[PDB]
């Protein structure tokens, strides 16, 4: 019982039936030509080897027909006519069916290999050239900090050609595997116990977003069932679905799990525009990586607007020079000296606070939240020194202080 | 005479490297800057650094240059082994220079590779073993052998990757086209080299007595004549190794040729006929027409619109629709060619509106499919 699989059964039937028929037919023709025509008293005969017959039958099955070798006994020629009628159908059906079966093997099998201490993020759900490029354009964006995270896609499909190109372009840090997060073996293949996080992506344009969110909940169930302590971030197309995954036994937003509910976010963004007309545009621009890139045909308002789009929001620790200021003085100092817009801080449990009043002192190793053109800008808030940098008017000069 | 020394150079280089890998694997089984080098080499061969894009451009050019040097050496030679002092043979000198570059590139790939063992068995590693060590034996003796060097034709199969790393294959159909053409041509050329080696060398188990002096070009022709199943028999193999190779070649390459030609014909058949743009004549009026455009609606329209009992008004009609026109409509358009035009596109795209110069059209007509399944949707 060694032919365990239907395709493998079909393969061995094809190969053996073809080879055994080809070999036996070559034997019959070899007998006919070397024996000669009996009704010519064996006078008409031709001394082929078995191997010349075997070659000649392949040259005729394929319809190549050189005529370097050919039959000349009447029994030989009549056998060649019968052989042509039968074996052209065999060869012409056999070769494509072998080519389909040998073409069936999965390319992106195998498993991810963990580098020494290097972080990786598993990504799954709706994986396509569109969703992957939209994701990677921001995720690998040049204006991010040089963080060595590797991206490990896991999906059931063979990747399309545009995606294969994109994967080859990012080959150093992006990987793809055939499989599904619904199978514990595939989770082991991508070593998800040792992944930094897992992202679950939704097909935003699906025919039923309740069905798509149900499928994505399953996934998170499967991922958490396999290992509870993975940071999972899941995209939800509907708000009402969220309550289900809040009930998962090891779902923990205090541990960093989260749901990006695009419906909740959309309606929140546009509702703030009812309070302050353009605010959805103000705020949406802060949350996407975008380089400032002027061109001289832009009007004043376009050059202004685009400078605004050149912002992202960033997070950095305040230097000890900020300690025991009020949030108001810290914001004044950031804006006036550092050219940074501080707007919120992490307050010791610990919690975010936005524009907090004079009663809130800054404390040592406070994380601050900033609007700026790069991570390189907010660094100034980490290096600032109230002796060593307090008059450095060429702000780009600020670096590690002696004081 | 001495050809087996050239062959042995590839086998000892292959085998010694494989043994060094196997004992190292076993020692590390029984018992940092490494990763920085691997990542740097990976970025370099991927064309991610500018020096990587330069290296990629050199791999591309020097593959083609090496292959042309092989065609020259295969064309202007008689016996497969040939005695000639290296200082006299100019092609054998630039061949060494290319083999040195390919040896450096081989080690750069080796550094970049995630598993050294599987890398030592990747196809291009065999091309390198079967070429570079022989090119050194070709200095150590006053002779050369046109042996496995024909495998240089496989280096062309890198080209679709290079034209991805240099990001010039921007479109899925164009990617598929260049993979098809290059894989077909590189396989055809390398197979012709292998048959050329077999027939000119002769059967080893007949002490090379059975041999046949084909040119490379006769082999290249003969493999096309057999891939296509045309089979003249003006040229044919007569070494037993040649004939057995022809049998294998038939089984493999009929499937290649018979799938390749239709897929090329589909891809080259895909280009849009009615592209381009309308050209505005001096002061002449034109009317853009769009929506439900068909031989039926266009003939119903034009029969009245161009009716002979109207005044002789010089208006030109410019159809704009997404479909390729049906044959009856192509006939009608050719009959009215002097004053009727058609363009592929839609009025939903500002570029197509510019193509038909609609700012300078006299009017635009939008036609409805009166027999549609929902007239609210059509409106
Ligand atoms: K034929």
């Amino acid at each position: 019982n060694v032919l365990k699989t239907s395709t493998l059964i079909r393969l061995v039937q094809l190969v053996v039936s073809f080879v055994s028929l080809w070999l036996t037919a070559a034997g019959f023709l070899h007998l006919l030509e070397n024996s000669g025509d009996p009704f010519f008293d064996f006078g008409n005969a031709q001394h082929l080897t078995y191997w010349e017959c075997l070659y000649f039958l392949m040259v005729t099955m394929s319809t190549v027909g050189f005529g370097d070798i050919f039959a000349t006994t009447v029994l030989g020629r009549t056998f060649v006519v019968i052989f042509i009628m039968i074996f052209i159908g065999l060869f012409a059906s056999f070769i494509p069916e072998i080519a389909e079966i040998l073409g069936k093997r999965q390319k992106y099998g195998g498993s991810y290999k963990k580098e020494r201490g290097k972080r990786h993020v598993v990504v799954c759900g709706y994986i396509t050239f569109d969703s992957v490029s939209n994701f990677l354009k921001d995720f690998l964006h040049k204006d991010r900090e040089d963080v060595d995270v590797e991206i490990v896609f896991l999906h059931k499909g063979l990747p399309g050609l545009e995606l294969e190109g994109l994967l080859k372009r990012h080959f150093t840090q992006v990987e793809y595997f055939w499989g599904s997060v619904m199978d514990a073996n595939d989770l082991e293949r991508v070593k998800i116990q040792e992944a930094d996080a897992c992202l679950v992506l939704a097909n935003k344009y699906c025919q039923d977003p309740d069905q798509e969110d149900a499928a994505n909940i399953m996934r998170v169930i499967s991922i958490k069932n396999y290992h509870s302590d993975i940071k999972v971030i899941v995209q939800l197309l509907q708000y009402h679905n969220k309550a289900y995954l809040l009930n998962i036994p090891s779902w923990d937003w205090k541990r960093g799990d989260d749901a990006v509910c695009v419906a909740e976010l959309k309606l929140g963004f546009i509702a703030q525009s009812c309070l302050a007309p353009g605010f959805s545009t103000l705020m949406a621009n802060l949350f996407t990586m975008r380089s400032y890139k002027p061109t001289p045909e832009m009007s004043q308002w376009q050059t202004d607007y685009m400078r605004g789009t050149g912002m992202e929001m960033y997070t950095e620790y305040l230097s000890s020079a900020f300690n025991a200021l009020t949030f108001p003085e810290a914001a004044e100092l950031c804006f006036s000296k550092l050219k940074l817009l501080l707007l919120a801080i992490e307050v010791r449990e610990s919690t975010l606070a936005i524009n907090p009043g004079p009663k809130v002192k800054i404390e040592n190793a406070t994380q601050g939240f900033f609007i700026a053109e790069s991570a390189e800008e907010v660094k100034r808030a980490f290096y600032y020194c109230k002796n060593c940098h307090a008059n450095v008017s060429d702000v780009r000069q600020i670096k590690k202080c002696k004081c | 005479r001495q050809w087996y020394s050239f062959l042995a150079s590839s086998l000892v280089t292959f085998g010694s490297g494989l043994v060094v890998i196997i004992i190292y694997r076993i020692v590390l089984w029984l018992c940092g800057w490494m990763t920085e080098a691997k990542d740097w080499a990976g970025e370099l061969i991927s064309g991610q650094t500018t020096t990587g894009r330069i290296l990629v451009g050199l791999v591309f050019l020097l593959s083609i240059a090496s292959l042309i040097i092989y065609f020259i050496d295969a064309s202007t030679n008689t016996s497969v082994e040939t005695c000639l002092p290296w200082s006299s043979s100019t092609t054998q000198q630039v061949d060494l220079a290319f083999n040195v570059f390919f040896m450096i590139y081989f080690f750069i790939r080796f550094v970049a590779a995630n598993d050294k063992l599987w890398f030592w068995v990747e196809l291009f590693s065999f091309v390198d073993y079967f070429t570079i060590p022989p090119s050194f034996v070709a200095i150590y003796l006053d002779r050369n052998w046109l042996g496995l060097r024909f495998l240089q034709a496989l280096r062309l199969m890198s080209i679709p990757d290079i034209l991805t790393y240099l990001n010039v294959l921007k479109t899925s159909t164009l990617i598929r086209l260049v993979q098809l053409v290059v894989s077909f041509v590189s396989l055809w050329l390398t197979a012709a080299g292998f048959l050329h080696l077999l027939e000119n060398s002769g059967d080893p188990f007949f002490d090379f007595g059975n041999a046949q002096h084909l040119t490379y070009w006769e082999c290249l022709y003969f493999l096309m004549v057999t891939m296509s199943t045309v089979g003249f028999g003006d040229i044919f193999a007569t070494t037993v190794l040649g004939r057995t190779f022809v049998v294998i070649f038939i089984m493999i390459f009929i499937g290649l040729f018979a799938s390749f030609i239709p897929e090329i014909a589909e891809i080259l058949g895909k280009r849009q006929k009615y592209g381009g743009s309308y050209k505005k004549e001096r002061g002449k009026r034109h009317v853009v027409v769009c929506g439900y455009i068909t031989f039926d609606s266009v003939s119903n329209f034009l029969k009245d619109f161009l009716h002979k009992d109207r005044e002789d008004v010089d208006v030109e009609i410019v159809f704009l629709h997404k479909g390729l026109p049906g044959l009856e409509l192509e006939g009608l358009l050719k009959r009215h060619f002097t004053q009727v035009e058609y363009f592929w596109g839609s009025v939903m795209d500002a570029n197509d509106l510019e193509r038909v110069k609609i700012q300078e059209a006299d009017a635009c007509l939008v036609l409805a499919n009166k027999y549609c399944q929902d007239p609210d949707q059509e409106d």
